[PDB]
RNA sequence: GGGAGAAGGCACGCUGAUAUGUAGGUGAGGUCCCUCGCGGAUGGAGCUGAAAUCAGUCGAAGAUACCAGCUGGCUGCAACU
RNA sequence: CUUACCACUUUGUGAUUCAUGACUGGGGUGAAGUCGUAACAAGGUAACCGUAGGGGAACCUGCGGUUGGAUCACCUCCUUA
RNA sequence: GUAAAGCGCACGCAGGCGGUUUGUUAAGUCAGAUGUGAAAUCCCCGGGCUCAACCUGGGAACUGCAUCUGAUACUGGCAAGCUUGAGUCUCGUAGAGGGGGGUAGAAUUCCAGGUGUAGCGGUGAAAUGCGUAGAGAUCUGGAGGAAUACCGGUGGCGAAGGCGGCCCCCUGGACGAAGACUGACGCUCAGGUGCGAAAGCGUGGGGAGCAAACAGGAUUAGAUACCCUGGUAGUCCACGCCGUAAACGAUGUCGACUUGGAGGUUGUGCCCUUGAGGCGUGGCUUCCGGAGCUAACGCGUUAAGUCGACCGCCUGGGGAGUAC
RNA sequence: UAGCUAGUAGGUGGGGUAACGGCUCACCUAGGCGACGAUCCCUAGCUGGUCUGAGAGGAUGACCAGCCACACUGGAACUGA
């Protein structure tokens, strides 16, 4: 059974920018949509439709700066059970600052460099780089 | 497996007027059936394992749906033990 | 291991002990020699060491071993032993301090004097 | 199954109370039912009556006599009656 | 004085843990002891695993299992083959 | 994977984790506040003792607990759903899946009888054995018990160990093609209960072949062995017991994702189905190899790649998978 | 070390504290605790702190300070806030 779906959704990702596709397909919850719209304002990926919403799919576009990928690794943190929490002022720098943390606050999910203006902790779900 | 015009007088008996085939108490009925009918078999048939085998995966998923009407409807569950004659 | 698993049946650091035994984990101890034996190496090496068996004041028993190219020692003798395992010899886990007790030291180095126990030559 | 009553130890008389004799068993007249009297319900007279705890009290000793297993450890032989 | 609880003390029984014992099972270790090779080369009977049997000992042997064995490693040329 | 390390395999309670949507509550979660977190020993900035150790002022710290106030992204609760997950129905298909009964042929054997003469059998060669009491071979007839040629293939089925004649009876699981139905019923699993190749084992049957033990012969310096002639338990059935294995893919389960080629095998959409042919889709299966990973060999869409959840397990060699 | 425990567990009411409370009693009634490791055995005063370590962590509880406990050993009470 494939019990985080956000750890797939990542997954995806990792293995969609490995192997050079264009697009990456999965299925979408409201969740999942908001960690795109992360990753496409910070700039990891170009774009994203929701279609298919009688029974959703997530259609995300990866980018190449030139013959490599613009991600260098994105791994999950937030893990089911393991569940990492952070304070206001502990909220990790990913790389100096170079990737992001993508954290649920109770503001949305957002991330770290804007969560560190607002002054609000929260939930780590993955970071970039 | 149970057979096919025993099957529609299950179905038509514990289902609704609908005639639906996945509705819980419906295949709760079906594999009671089922294991009653086997019970005869391994009267006979002390030694066959592998059979045996199926007959365990009966019983466990009846248990497990049984688990599920009892989360969803008590009254429909109470009812569907006591007319099927289930436990003591 | 699971996060889970490790919760139910924690880690544990590796068991703890000594290389010496007796002493009583403290740097020193007296005991009387009951028995002084002349004895061999193990095999890569020829000689023939010099060691003593020693009671030790706890009432634990020991084989020790006597440093340096001369010594008085005698059966029946108090000694002052400290840790050292001398990798030649069977056994041996500890020596003894040349310059303490009836031990009485070891003329004529004028190296490493106060391993052993020599005086200063010029004071 | 046993060994096992292993071993070992405490209690025990008499008298008062709980109860002028209790719990328990017995089941009279009395009242009612009905195929209707060697009957059923029935209420509870008198009768009989265990054991306990609590108090007191006598002697050196309360299973007071008679009549009631000596115990355990190692081991040969033979399953055992 | 007296009954009540109560230390020390006593006596019976078992458990645990340390010491310790005729003696004997198995293990370690020793600058060329005796006996035979068992394995490593498909080690001269392929090795190993499991369980029974046997033997001075390595081990052999039945049964079933693996490759953690590996040697010109067969097949429709048939006309060259 | 091979270095120590995956339970032999499954089912499954307690436990861990939980698709997707909305509402709601606000437990965990974060932000603010207040009380507390004693003192100096720590830390930064000061000061004094001629410097320092030292003493010393003020702040910060003491990551925590506590209650009040707030936030709603997340996870939990709770209420109502949704349907891809998972379950369920009809129609079909393949296979040594399981259990119980019967049955047929070939063959080794044994007994019976006919023919027929001197070796037969065995090996490197040989001897023990069997044979002139008529063997071996050969023809006929009967008896019995195990196995079930060829087909058979990298094949197929199976949770694994495992399962190959044929016939019927009971019955398990998978897979497809379309329709429909329930609506998270899921995944994993300590303890737990369950299921064995094998030899072993109790009690009862059976005994044709093979065969430990045991014997005899040979080789050998021995030779308790190899080889040969015999041969008991055993193997075979019925029922009961300890559950061992190099119980394997030396690889735990389930699920998602990630270039292919060549082949097996089975359902199945389309074709003048017109070359044992062309296009389409699922299931398992096997050799090869790319990115990647691995110490290396090697794995490679059936992972040892990228990860998720839950469980097992390991921590130098010997001793020891032994002792108690 | 897998079962431990009947004043133990709960209640009622009386006695008792300076006070709540099996704290203690006599009725009652049958639970309580336990694999989130009770019970049983071994070891240990506890902490702020100290050492160490980049940190997490590991070791520790000299000294300074706070609390506890002991007072030759076992037991008891008094006086008194």
């Amino acid at each position: 059974s494939m019990q985080d779906p956000i750890a797939d959704m990542l997954t995806r990702i990792r293995n969609g920018q490995a192997a050079n596709k264009a697009a990456v397909t999965m299925p979408s919850s409201k969740l999942k949509v908001a960690i795109a719209n992360v990753l496409k304002e910070e700039g990891f990926i170009e774009d994203f439709k929701v279609e298919g919403d009688t029974k959703p799919e997530l259609e995300l576009t990866l980018k190449y700066f030139q013959g490599k990928a613009v991600v260098e690794s994105i791994q999950r943190v937030s893990r089911p059970g393991l569940r990492i929490y952070k304070r206001k002022d502990e909220l990790p720098k990913v790389m100096a600052g170079l990737g992001i943390a993508v954290v649920s606050t109770s503001k949305g999910v957002m991330t770290d460099r804007a969560a560190r203006q607002a002054g609000l902790g929260g939930e780590i779900i993955c970071y970039v780089a | 497996s149970l057979s096919t015009e025993a099957t529609a007088k299950i179905v038509s008996e514990f289902g609704r007027d609908a005639n639906d085939t996945g509705s819980t108490e419906v295949q709760v009925a079906l594999l009671t059936a089922q294991i009653n009918h086997l019970q005869g078999h391994f009267a006979e048939h002390k030694k066959d394992h592998h059979s045996r085998r199926g007959l365990l995966r009966m019983v466990s998923q009846r248990r497990k749906l049984l688990d599920y009407l009892k989360r969803k409807d008590v009254a429909r569950y109470t009812r569907l033990i006591e007319r099927l004659g289930l436990r003591r | 291991a699971t996060v889970n698993q490790l919760v139910r049946k924690p880690r544990a650091r590796k068991v703890a002990k000594s290389n010496v035994p007796a002493l009583e984990a403290c740097p020193q101890k007296r005991g009387v020699c009951t028995r002084v034996y002349t004895t061999t190496p193990k095999k890569p090496n020829s000689a023939l060491r010099k060691v003593c068996r020693v009671r030790l004041t706890n009432g634990f028993e020991v084989t020790s071993y006597i440093g340096g190219e001369g010594h008085n020692l005698q059966e029946h003798s108090v000694i002052l032993i400290r840790g050292g395992r001398v990798k030649d010899l069977p056994g041996v886990r500890y020596h003894t301090v040349r310059g303490a007790l009836d031990c009485s030291g070891v003329k004529d180095r004028k190296q490493a004097r106060s391993k052993y126990g020599v005086k200063r030559p010029k004071a």
